[PDB]
Order: C-alpha cells, then structure tokens, then sequence
C-alpha cells in the first residue's frame, strides 16, 4: 500500500495507472465513498466533497493511460485515503499532511 | 445403432461482433450536413422491413457490454470531424 | 439484401419451439422463404453499388454453405442422414430425451465442445466412399 | 518523466447548417438483430418477449449532456436503469414516458438565450422519477435534486448544439426541489471556446450567425447521478460520456450470427 | 442462370430438349456515366438471375432431383394433362405451345410431385 | 407414360410489371421535358443488344 | 468464389483442396470509386456464375457437389500413360495440365456419355 505526506498548501501528485493507454473512464474517491474527480467521455467531472474547488487533473495524460489526481492547497481536513477505480482495481494511496 | 443426420435451417445463433453499418434516409441533395454524411457512408433504407415475432425464447440480453455502441460512437465520430469542421484545434501528442 | 437475405432470418421463425416440430418445418418453409439529376446520379450509384456488395453478400453467404453440405454427401437435401455411428460420448441422453423435451439452442450448449469432431467424421464417411 | 506539446490545427470554417437524422444500423447477411419487446426491461437479465429484425429504429444521434433530447420514449412507466445502483460512479440513466418540450431561442448581445420549460409538465414528470427511484430506495428516504457539482462547463451545464451553435444551458432551476414521503427560463450562452467530446483538446469556432436561432426538442431523458453519503439521497445530474447518449436507444438490440448446420442423431441409414 | 440464356426456342420438343443441356465521340463528357449506370443494371439483373437459379433448386430439391437438368421422376402421367400420343407433343410442337396447353395443371402437378418424393423419403 | 421435370426450358408466360423510362436528355436545357427527363429517368443505353428469335 | 493456393505439390494439393471451403469517406473522387467497385463487383458474380456452371458439368457426370470425385471411365493408353507415382510425389498440378493437350476434349465426351450408359442401365434392370 503507497502513502504520501504534504506539510500544508502544496500540490500532490496521485497517479492511478491504466494497462493500454486509452483512456478508460476512471474515478476517485475518499474513505466514505464521495466522488472527488472522473472522466466522463473527454470532459471532467468533479464531486460534491470538501475538495470541490481544489482538485484537477492533467487532461493531456488520459491518453497515455495516467490519470493523476492533483489537489491544490492542502488544508488539515483532508488527511485520508483515496482510491482509484478504473475498471475494477482500486488502487489506494493514502494522504497525511 | 442411431446415427448422425444433417439439418439446414436450424434456429441456432451465437453472440457475433460484427461490423454493422447505418444505413439512413438521406435525400442527396441537401446540405444539412447530416445528409452530406448519410448520402456517403449509408445505403437507403428497406421499405417493406422483416420483422419476426419468436415462440417461448427469454435470450439474456446485456446493455452495459453492448457492442453496437462501439460502432456507434465511431460513426459520429466520424460525422461531426467531416461536419462541424472548426477553425482552431488544440490536441495534444505527449510523444514520450 | 432482399434476395437470400430473408432467408436466413426465416431460419430462426421457429426458435424456442421443440427440436421436433422445428425440424418437421424445414421442408415447408425454405420453398415459402426462398420467395436521378445531375448531383444525384455520382450519389445514387454509390446506392446501388452498396445495396449489392451485400446482396451479393447473401449470394457467397449461402453458397458457402451448400459447397459445406456437398462434402459430407448430401448437397441440396435439407433432411439428411449419414453414414457415421453417433457415438454416446457426445451425449448420453435417449433419443427419447431429445425430439420432445428440447429446443436447438440447448444443442449449441451442449454439442459445441464436439461439434468441430463431428465435422471431420461426417468429412471422411462420404469421401471414401 | 514526460511533457506534453499541444498542436494547433487550422480548417477551413464556414457556417454549416447541422440538424440530426434518424440512423437506423443494419447488419450484413448471415447475421440478426434481436429485439426485446418487454415493456418492463431492466437493462440487463433475460428478456421474455424477443423478437428477431434486421436494423433498429431511426436513432437520432443527438450530443447533449445533462438531458437527452429528441429521444424514444418508454411504454408504459419511467424506466432506470443502471449498470450497478449502489456504485455510485454509473450514470443513472431514465427515461421519459413523456415528452417535455423545450423552447430553447436567441431572440433578435448576441450570445445570449432564454429557454423555455413549463413548470406544469415538468413537475409531473421530475415526480414521476421519484416513484421509480423509491422503488430501489427504500421507500422512506427524502430525493433531493441539486444542481450540479464542477467540472468543465459543457458536464455542469445541458450543454447541446443547435443549427451549429454551441449552446450551454444552465439548468440549475431545473433540479433544485428536495422530495418528501408557469414557464421556468434558463439563461443559455452561446459559446465560441467549446471542449470537443470526440477526443480531448479545444475547439475555437466561428462567431454566431445573424438572425433567429430556435430550436424545439422533446426531453425524453435523464442521466442523473447519486452522491452516496452517511438519510437521504442527493441526485445530481451528469453526463459527458456520449456513448451513454446512444446507450439509451440501443438498450433493446442484440447482434446474434445464424448458425443453421444441425448434427442430430437419429436411427436413418444411407 | 442467364435471362437472355434461352432463345432458342424453336419447334420440336425433341430437338429443344437436345439443346436443354448444351447450352469516336459519342461522349459530350458522359460516357463514363453512362457506362456506370448502365453497368448497374446489368448487375441487377446479373445477380436476380443468380437468386432465381436457387431459388429453383431448392423447388428441384424437393422433389428430389437437384442439380441436374433432366428429372425422371416416379409418378405417372393421367388423362386431364392433355393425354396425348406422345408423338404430336413431342416431335411437332413448340415449348410455348406445350406450356400453354397444360398451364391449368402446373400448379396441379406440382402438389403431387412434392408427395411423391416425401413416400420415397419414407423408405429411409 | 411419366411426370418428368426438365430445367432451362425456353418458355415464356406474360408481365404486368412497371418499366422504368430512359430518355436521353441533357439537363441544363430549361425546356420542360429536359427538366423532367432528369428528374424520372436515366441515361440511355450504351451498346444496345437485340436478337432475332 | 474458389480459387487456388499456390500450386506447388501435386500431393500436397489434394490434402489442402479440401481445406479452402471445409471450414471458411473519399467524397472527392465518385468516379475512381464508382467504376472500380462494379469492376470489383463484376468479378464476383462472374466467380459465383463460373461456380454454378461448372457444379452444371460435375451435375452431368453424376460429380455434383463433391470435390474429389471418383468416376467408372477408364484409363486409355493413349492419354500420356505416364508413372503414376511421381505424378503425385514431385510435380505441380499446372505441370500436369501441360501433360494432356487435347485428351481433355475427349476424357470429357466419355463422361457425358458413361452416365448417359448409366442412365440406360440403372433403368434397364
Ligand atoms: C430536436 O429536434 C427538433 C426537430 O427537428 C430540432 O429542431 C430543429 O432545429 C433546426 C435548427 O436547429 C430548425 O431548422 C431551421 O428551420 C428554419 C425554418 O425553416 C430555417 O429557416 C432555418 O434555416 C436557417 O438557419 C440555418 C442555420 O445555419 C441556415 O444554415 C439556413 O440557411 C437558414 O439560414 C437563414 O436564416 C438564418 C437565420 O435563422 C440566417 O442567419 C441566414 O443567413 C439565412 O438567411 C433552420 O433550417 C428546425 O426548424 C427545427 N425543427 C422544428 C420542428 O422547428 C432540434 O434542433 C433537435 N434538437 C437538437 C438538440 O438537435
Ligand atoms: C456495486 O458496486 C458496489 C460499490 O463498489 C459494490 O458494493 C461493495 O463491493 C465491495 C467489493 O470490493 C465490498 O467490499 C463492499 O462491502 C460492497 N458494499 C456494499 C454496500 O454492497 C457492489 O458489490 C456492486 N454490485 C455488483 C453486483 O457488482
Ligand atoms: C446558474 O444559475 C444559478 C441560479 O439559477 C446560479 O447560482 C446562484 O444563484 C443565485 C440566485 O439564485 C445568485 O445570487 C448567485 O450569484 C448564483 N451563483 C452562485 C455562485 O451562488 C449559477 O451561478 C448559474 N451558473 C453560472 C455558471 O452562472
Ligand atoms: C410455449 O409454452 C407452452 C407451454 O408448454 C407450449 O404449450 C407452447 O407450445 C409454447 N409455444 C410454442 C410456440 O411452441
Ligand atoms: C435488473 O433486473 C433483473 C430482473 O429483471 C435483475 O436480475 C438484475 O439484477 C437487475 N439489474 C440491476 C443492475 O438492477
Ligand atoms: C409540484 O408537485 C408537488 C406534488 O404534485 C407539489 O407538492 C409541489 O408544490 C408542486 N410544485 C409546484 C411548483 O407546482
Ligand atoms: C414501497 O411501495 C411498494 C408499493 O407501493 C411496497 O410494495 C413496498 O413494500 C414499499 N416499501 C417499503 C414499505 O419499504
Ligand atoms: C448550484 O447552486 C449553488 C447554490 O444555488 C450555486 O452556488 C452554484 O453556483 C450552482 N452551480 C451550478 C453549476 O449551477
Ligand atoms: C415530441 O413528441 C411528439 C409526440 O409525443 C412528436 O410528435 C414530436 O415530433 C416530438 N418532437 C421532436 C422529435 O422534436
Ligand atoms: C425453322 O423452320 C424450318 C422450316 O420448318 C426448319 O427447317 C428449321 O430447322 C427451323 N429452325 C429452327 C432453329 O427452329
């Protein structure tokens, strides 16, 4: 299991990894199961969480199969665990900052 | 002492993934750009079409991991790149 | 696809009936079942091309099928028996348990892991003799 | 370790009129197109009443997001269906027994667009989902309708097209009602900048044309999504996939290869 | 298989069963659209006499003789067939004059001749 | 003596069916049958054949 | 549609002469495409009427239908009698045909008439 740590405010980097590069609908979601990102189609789609405002991704990745999830200005609240679903593995990496 | 016949005309069917077309209603002399499309990658449509109604059959159907959607999302795809042609495009490479 | 087209959907008319007043049909249906301007004329040839690269379609389609029937035997007989002894290894069911209690899809799950073993006998049993 | 250009090509662009046709999609021979006629169709699971025809009806092909227009309408009742209910990352798509019109126009600033709804028809018709969403639900919990929640402006918005024009419709007094046990307008923005949903990358188009632009559809659809929380349930809409679109008119279609060559025993000879 | 295949119909039965078994600028820039549309129709008509011919052999299957010309078959002739000396209809008498005698019965015989192979399909 | 079946017989019954006009026109003539010989019909036939019988 | 594969091996033909048939957005140029798909299409009715008129002949010497088909006409001397076990062992089929000229005329005018011998005979008991 991968974890990653922040101090405050930075940007972080979690990379899901897909197996072809084609760009496969994706998602990602905290420990309660609230949507924070996903593909739909070619467009993005961001979830009603904390981290509504706060959240992208790199939109000329999904084509090379990696879909990261970039979070802008890491507060104290969102010290958790975040979970990919590509098409069925969800690969958790957890935050602490 | 039983032995092996032959039949032809047997109802039996597989689950193929053929490569159906579309064949629309086009007029060929219009420009809604639809009809551009349609006079060129589709035949006329059947007028008198055949449809038979089966005996006691419950086939177990999929909508999710249907295959028509796949040469579906192709053909208008391959619509509205030869119908709204714009004037700016920015697509990425990302050559690794 | 008009011409031998509707053929091969009138082979599934009586699917999900019994093996035995299926194949009691096949005889009484194939006989019944086997019945410009100037912009415009560069456009409607392209529909008249199309509309037989799959009427020919049909044609290729069935033929390729009778010259399958003509190796094991019987070209042109719907109703065909052959001289290979059914061996009970494919399935051991009567055939009591077969032409009043069964419809023909269950056949392609259930003969399906032999049904390529079966062609090969029915090749050799009309080729030497 | 990677980094990414962006190319930038140039067409040649006029002002095309665009207007869907229905499409139907046949196959070659030695093929069949199944068809459910189950009035009551889950999606999935075996279908009763199937029957066998060659191509489908005339489907419209038809981009939006956040609603379906110009669509087929269900039988009997509001249809749901999904991929998985519970897994909280699949369109919830619905359809309508019902057409609700839609007046959406530029009138004679150029990119500017009410849209007409009434509030009658649509009343009705939002309260007709809520009987089919209480039935996998628990027919107790409270359905609230929010609005949307970020993204890019063409999923956060019924974003469609429209004689060429690129409009984008805000739809949040559309959704906004919270469900217990005359003409709504809705201010569109023709827009130029526009994301593409064939692939990823912008679209920069010409300006709007000169004149009146209308267009009235029926919506006959919904792609809703559930936010699955720790109660009640919050039902915002969505969209974007557009294979989600055309999910939704061949949902009753199967494509089967005819295989007639039986080996059968029997007690013949020669 | 062809449409323009047989005419040859000449007057005896017996010499016409013989033969059953042997058998520049015209343009003004349109000329190539003359000989493409033209070409169509003589696909058309190419490829319905193709389905014609299996659609015929498939009515020959039935009664048993397929894929060959000639069928002997196992039913007697009867007297409301026009029941002639079989020399007036078969030396000195056109097809066309043959067919239009016996044209009340075609669909007559044909019944018949579908049961007379399904006995001989008994035996099996 | 017995029913026998012979195939590629030269007979020929009758028709009722419906023949489609060719008439050699020329299109950009605004006369009225050039205008309607466009609409309804075909280029006509190159290399016509023709056999005694 | 039956066409060849290769030739190469008059014996190893026979093994694989069973095999071909036992199991299997231009909108600029309308007139390289229109032309060149009936030329492309009149080749394959013409490989479809060249089929049924020759299962025709193969219907006359009783052969119809089967691929390898055996006959009762016999070998004449005469028709380049030459080993029959290197015929099948080092030589191609096209090699073959250059071995009879002009008996192939005549192997076929026996065939029309020693089924028309068994037409008289299977009649005749
Ligand atoms: C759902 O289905 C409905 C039913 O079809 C769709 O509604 C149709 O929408 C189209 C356009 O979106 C509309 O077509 C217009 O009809 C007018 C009435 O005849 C036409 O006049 C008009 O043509 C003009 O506009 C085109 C736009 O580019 C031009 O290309 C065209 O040459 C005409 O242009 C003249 O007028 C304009 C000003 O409008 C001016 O700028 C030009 O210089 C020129 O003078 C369109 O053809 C249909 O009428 C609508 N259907 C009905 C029944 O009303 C609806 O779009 C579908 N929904 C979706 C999402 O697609
Ligand atoms: C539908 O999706 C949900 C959510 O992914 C699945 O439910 C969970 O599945 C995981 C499997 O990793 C279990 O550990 C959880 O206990 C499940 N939770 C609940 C509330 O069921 C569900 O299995 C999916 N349904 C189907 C049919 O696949
Ligand atoms: C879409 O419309 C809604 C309202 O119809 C906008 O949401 C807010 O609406 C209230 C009044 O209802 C305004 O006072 C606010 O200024 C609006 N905005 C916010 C951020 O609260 C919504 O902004 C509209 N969407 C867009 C993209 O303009
Ligand atoms: C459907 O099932 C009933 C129940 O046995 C049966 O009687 C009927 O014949 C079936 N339908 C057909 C068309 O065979
Ligand atoms: C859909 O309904 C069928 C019953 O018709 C059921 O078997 C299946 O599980 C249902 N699927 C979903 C996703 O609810
Ligand atoms: C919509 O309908 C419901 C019940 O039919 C009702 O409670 C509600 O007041 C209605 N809203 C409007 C705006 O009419
Ligand atoms: C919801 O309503 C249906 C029909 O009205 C009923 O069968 C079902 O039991 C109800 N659900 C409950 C009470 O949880
Ligand atoms: C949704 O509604 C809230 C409050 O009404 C508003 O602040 C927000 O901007 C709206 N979002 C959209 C996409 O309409
Ligand atoms: C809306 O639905 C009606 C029937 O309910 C139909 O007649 C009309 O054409 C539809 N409008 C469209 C498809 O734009
Ligand atoms: C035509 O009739 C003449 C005179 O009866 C006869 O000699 C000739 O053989 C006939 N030819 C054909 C082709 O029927």
């Amino acid at each position: 299991k991968k974890v990653v740590l922040g101090k405050k405010g930075d940007t972080v980097e979690l990379t899901c990894t897909a197996s072809q590069k084609k760009s496969i609908q994706f998602h990602w979601k905290n420990s309660n199961q609230i949507k924070i990102l996903g593909n739909q189609g070619s467009f993005l789609t961001k979830g009603p969480s904390k981290l509504n405002d706060r959240a992208d991704s790199r939109r000329s990745l999904w084509d090379q199969g990696n879909f990261p999830l970039i979070i802008k200005n890491l507060k104290i609240e969102d010290s958790d665990t975040y979970i990919c679903e590509v098409e069925d593995q969800k690969e958790e990496v957890q935050l602490l900052v | 002492n039983l032995w092996v016949t032959v039949y032809y005309g047997v109802p039996v069917w597989k689950d193929a993934e053929t490569t159906l077309f579309c064949a629309s209603d086009a007029k060929a002399y219009e420009t809604e750009k639809h009809n551009v499309w349609a006079t060129h990658a589709c035949v006329p449509t059947d007028p008198n079409p055949q449809e038979i109604h089966l005996e006691n059959v419950t086939e177990e159907f999929n909508m999710w991991k249907n295959n028509m959607v796949e040469q579906m999302h192709t053909d208008i795809i391959s619509l509205w790149d030869q119908s709204l042609k714009p004037c700016v495009k920015l697509t990425p490479l990302c050559v690794t | 696809a008009v011409g031998i087209g509707a053929v091969f959907l009138g082979f599934l008319g009586a699917a999900g009936s019994t093996m035995g007043a299926a194949s009691m049909t096949l005889t009484v249906q194939a006989r019944n079942l086997l019945s410009e301007a100037q912009q415009h004329l560069l456009k409607l040839t392209v529909w008249g091309i199309k509309q037989l690269q799959a009427r020919v379609l049909a044609v290729e389609r069935y033929l390729r099928d009778q010259q399958l029937l003509g190796i094991w035997g019987c070209s042109g007989k719907l109703i065909c028996c052959t001289n290979v002894p059914w061996n009970s290894s494919w399935s051991n069911r009567n055939l009591s348990e077969i032409w009043d209690n069964m419809t023909w899809l269950q056949w392609d799950k259930e003969i399906s892991n032999y049904t390529q073993i079966i062609y090969g006998l029915l090749e050799e049993s009309q080729n030497q003799q | 370790l990677i980094n990414c250009n962006t190319s930038a090509i140039t067409q040649a662009c006029p002002k095309v009129s665009f207007e869907p046709i229905p499409i139907h999609y046949c196959a070659p021979a030695g093929f069949a197109i199944l068809k459910c006629k189950d009035k009551k169709f889950n999606g999935t699971g075996p279908c009763p009443s199937v029957s066998t025809v060659q191509c489908t009806h005339g489907i419209k092909p038809v981009v939006s997001t956040q609603l379906l227009l110009n669509g087929s309408l269900a039988e009997e009742e509001v249809m749901i269906r999904s991929e998985n209910i519970t897994n909280n990352a699949k369109n919830i798509l619905v359809q309508f027994n019902t057409p609700v019109q839609i007046n959406c126009t530029r009138p004679n600033d150029i990119r500017q667009a009410h849209c007409n709804v009434s509030k009658a028809t649509w009343n009705e018709t939002l309260g007709k989902v809520v009987k089919q969403l209480r039935k996998h639900f628990g027919n107790n919990t409270i359905i609230r309708f929010a609005n949307s929640s970020g993204g890019d402006l063409e999923v956060t918005t019924h974003s469609f097209n429209c004689g060429g024009e690129f409009f984008y419709c805000n739809t949040s007094g559309l959704f906004n009602s919270t469900w217990i046990s005359d003409s709504i307008t809705l201010p569109c923005r023709i827009k130029q900048i526009i994301n593409m949903w064939q692939r990823i990358g912008q679209a920069m188009y010409a300006p709007p044309i000169q004149g009146v632009i209308r267009c009235v559809s029926n919506i006959t659809g919904l792609i809703l999504t559930r936010d699955g929380g720790s109660t009640t349930e919050t039902f915002r809409p969505g969209g974007g996939d557009m294979r989600d679109n055309w999910r939704s008119e061949l949902y009753k279609y199967k494509v089967v290869k005819i295989e007639p060559l039986g080996v059968a025993p029997t007690r013949c000879k020669r």
